[PDB]
């Protein structure tokens, strides 16, 4: 998955998330065209496949001809009451996209972290099933303790949680951040 | 650089692609032209993540009409697909049967018809160059290549571009994509119709069916990107947030933030370990409640989600969930009422 955020000079904006699903999608590459084909059918629920221990199939998300599979993607644009763009934000990282996107927004809009900090700040994730709270390696350990004494079982992600790209309007203009977890970098004028 | 820009900004997950988007802006392109141009580049530099073999959504805001729209160009199950086609994760994840009908190119075309200022061909030009000349493998792709070393190395068609002496490329080594370059060129000149009802179409169908898939020409001919003129929105303070509804996760996001807005978080919320700990606990509980409701979501054309989404975007409903968040403890799964039917 890749997330992209754009603000133009006229204040117009695009938030765009795109995916072939898993790494190299289906692993089917055309030798003639070079096109690498998605494995998006894997985002449907299937009655014969158990993913998580104790998690049943979701009938709302079964395969039907012509149907689109449920997605965690959430490309977002925040606009001010005055009609000016305030934030352009989204993420990659499967079911972690939605929590990561919420965090970027919370971090900037409520905690008052600038966009780079909002993107780099350690994240965490809980999706109810499974019954575990995943934290990034460098999370404030007062957070870990606050969760554990409240009975959350926590575990540390072996890599990182999601990948966020964001732009936020500031005093100095448009501040942009690409997530160092994947190594992108912004560009502008 | 600090990356604060006076006039325009592109944030992508590869530097070269952010620059390509920025250059399109600088040459007079709309926000959409820059995004399309950047996306064609990410399809190359992060070939493992996205590209013309997949699908996307665009949330687009016009600062003149002050209207937001969404473009739905996510893949669709082929006409021959059915509920019980797979019996193992392996069947749904690997090979042609795992392939859904790609929407990406129809999605660029629709966004561009509505918002483009640069010519279609100009959007592809710098990516055509990049794929022919090559680029150093970046950090993300290097990691993906490592992760999937086994399958890559044993499949000749993938090792063809993704290996160096039968071994997966590593960070800093040159990756070239000469067939995609040709394909991007065709797309640039012949237009989207080349993919869906044109010179690329039969080849696509043949690649997918050779690997055991069931996508046919009719599937491609039939694919349509969709304009959504009324995206989901929620109100936060003086701001509105535009995001896609089902089949994407706007409703999940909306519910997370609506639950949380009632706590009135501020920089104080994180100033002491006492407050910070409670704050993050509250966050995690809102995640839990929000994902409980997510299992009802699905393609709104096949599933009636009108009221599921009404609830998830409703502040009162979020207030009802916020009141079940205990400040001193988390709860067992059933506390959050995850539902699998209605
Ligand atoms: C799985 O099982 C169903 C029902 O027996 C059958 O229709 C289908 O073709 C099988 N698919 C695969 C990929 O094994
Ligand atoms: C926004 O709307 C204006 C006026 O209708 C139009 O000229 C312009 O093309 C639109 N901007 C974008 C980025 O599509
Ligand atoms: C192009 O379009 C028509 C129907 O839309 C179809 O009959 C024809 O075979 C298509 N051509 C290709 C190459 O898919
Ligand atoms: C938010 O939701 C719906 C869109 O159909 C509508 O009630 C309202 O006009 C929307 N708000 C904005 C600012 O578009
Ligand atoms: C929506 O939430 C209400 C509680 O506010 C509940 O009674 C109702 O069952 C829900 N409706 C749907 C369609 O899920
Ligand atoms: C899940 O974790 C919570 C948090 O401690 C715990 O109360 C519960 O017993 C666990 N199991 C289930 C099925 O919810
Ligand atoms: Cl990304
Ligand atoms: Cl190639
Ligand atoms: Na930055």
């Amino acid at each position: 998955t890749a997330h992209l955020s754009v603000v133009a000079e006229d204040g117009s904006a695009v938030s765009a998330t795109s995916t072939i699903n898993l790494y190299f999608g289906s692993k089917v590459r055309s030798p003639v065209s070079g096109i690498l084909f998605n494995n998006e059918m894997d985002d449907f629920s299937s009655p014969s496949i158990t993913n998580e221990f104790g998690v049943p199939p979701s009938p709302a998300n079964f395969i039907q001809p012509g149907k689109q599979p449920l997605s965690s993607m959430c490309p977002t644009i925040m606009v001010g009451q005055d009609g000016q763009v305030r934030m352009v934000v989204g993420a990659a990282g499967g079911t972690q996209i939605t929590t990561a996107t919420a965090l970027a927004i919370i971090y900037n809009l409520w905690f008052g972290y600038d966009v780079k900090r909002a993107v780099e700040e350690p994240r965490l994730h809980n999706q109810l099933l499974p019954n575990v709270t995943t934290v990034e390696r460098n999370i404030d350990q007062a957070v870990t303790a606050a969760l554990e004494t409240r009975h959350h079982h926590t575990q540390i992600a072996s890599t990182f949680i999601a990948v966020v790209q964001a732009i936020v309007r500031t005093a100095g203009g448009w501040a942009a951040a690409s997530d160092s977890r994947k190594g992108g970098e912004p560009a502008g004028y | 650089d600090n990356h604060v820009y006076t006039r325009a900004a592109v944030a992508a997950d590869a530097k070269q692609c952010s620059k390509i988007g920025r250059d399109a802006l600088r040459d007079g392109g709309s926000a959409v032209d820059a995004a399309i141009a950047a996306l064609l580049c990410v399809g190359l530099m992060n070939a493992h993540s996205m590209g013309i073999g997949g699908g996307l959504f665009l949330t687009i805001y016009n600062s003149t009409t002050r209207k937001a729209e969404v473009i739905n160009a996510r893949e669709v199950a082929p006409r021959l697909a059915f509920a019980t086609m797979f019996n193992s994760s392996e069947q749904s994840q690997k090979g042609g049967l795992s392939v859904a009908v790609p929407g990406e190119i129809r999605g660029y075309e629709l966004a561009h018809q509505r918002h483009g200022r640069l010519p279609w061909a100009r959007l592809f030009q710098p990516s055509i160059q990049l794929a022919r000349q090559g680029f150093p493998v970046g950090k993300g792709l290097a990691a993906a290549l490592e992760n999937k070393r086994t399958v890559i190395e044993q499949q000749p068609v993938l090792c063809e571009v993704f290996c160096r002496d039968r071994k997966v490329l590593r960070e800093g080594e040159r990756l070239t994509l000469p067939q995609l370059a040709d394909t991007y060129e065709t797309l640039a000149i012949e237009g989207a119709q080349a993919f869906y009802n044109g010179s690329l179409t039969a080849q696509i169908v043949k690649d997918i069916q050779a690997a055991g898939g069931i996508v046919t020409a009719e599937d491609l001919n039939n694919y349509r990107a969709e304009l959504i003129e009324h995206p989901l929105n929620i109100s936060l303070g003086d701001a509105v947030l535009y995001m896609p509804s089902a089949p994407l996760s706007g409703p999940v996001l909306a519910l997370i933030l609506n639950i949380l807005k009632g706590y009135n978080f501020s920089r104080e919320s994180v100033e002491s370990p006492e407050q910070k700990g409670l704050t993050y606990h509250r966050i995690v509980e809102a995640f839990r409640f929000a994902y409980a409701k997510r299992t009802l979501l699905g393609d709104p054309k096949f599933v009636d989600v009108t009221e599921v989404v009404r609830n998830m975007t409703s502040e009162f409903f979020a207030a009802q969930l916020r009141a079940q968040i205990s400040d001193d403890t988390t709860h067992p799964i059933s506390y959050y009422k995850p539902e699998f039917y209605t």
